[PDB]
């Protein structure tokens, strides 16, 4: 909860509609998400485009290199923190209470225990009375893949 | 003239070895970039999950 600070949000036409969030050295932030983010030594770096996984992603500048987060693949299922709650993790998928999350939350890190990240949001579908959040994860090997649970909407 | 031309009369079998290589070469390029693409999206759109 106390490391939510070091994603910080996206200006578009003024109001907030996402999140970028910074990890690894690297600034990442939603592809369809459009707005600048809302501080200055991150808004000058030109973001390259990863569009295969929404994510446009840059190289954070240097003198806050060692004010970032950490991040692994080791996810065993179970409750992980996240800005507006704890989402489970079961059968392969992130899933959060019903209705909570929606426009404008894009972006957001979900954290371990640890305060490493484990994915970032970029969607939902609400199946029953959970939802099931579209994300950016590193698999058993760690290399970056988007899930996405079947009629997920971007956010 | 006791004959007919033809426009494939004065090809040389070394101009035509030119544009075999030079059409050989083109298709190479692109083919090699064709199975690229095709590697790529194979071990990343599957094969990540």
């Amino acid at each position: 909860k106390l490391e939510s600070d070091k994603t910080f949000p996206i200006m578009l036409n003024g109001q907030v509609n996402g999140y970028a969030c910074v990890v690894g050295g690297r600034v990442f932030k939603p592809l369809h998400v459009e707005g600048r983010i809302d501080n200055e030594q991150l808004a000058a770096i030109k973001l390259k485009k990863a569009s295969i996984y929404d994510l446009e992603y840059g190289d954070v500048p240097q003198c806050m290199k060692s004010d970032t987060l950490q991040y692994t693949s080791d996810k065993p299922p179970g409750f992980y923190n996240w800005h507006h709650g704890a989402v489970q993790y079961e059968n392969n998928r992130f899933t959060v209470p019903r209705g909570v999350g929606g426009k404008g939350d894009s972006g957001r890190p979900i954290l371990d225990n640890k305060g490493r990240v484990v994915a970032i949001v970029l969607g939902g579908v609400n199946e029953g009375s959970r939802t099931a959040l579209s994300v950016v994860t590193w698999n058993q090997k760690g290399v970056t893949v988007k899930d996405t649970p079947e009629g997920s909407e971007p956010w | 003239a006791q004959h007919t031309e033809s426009f494939t009369s004065a090809i040389s079998a070394t101009a035509w070895s030119w544009i075999k290589v030079l059409v050989g070469g083109t298709s190479a390029f692109i083919v090699l970039g064709l199975i690229a693409t095709a590697v790529v999206a194979l071990v990343l759109f599957f094969h990540r999950h």
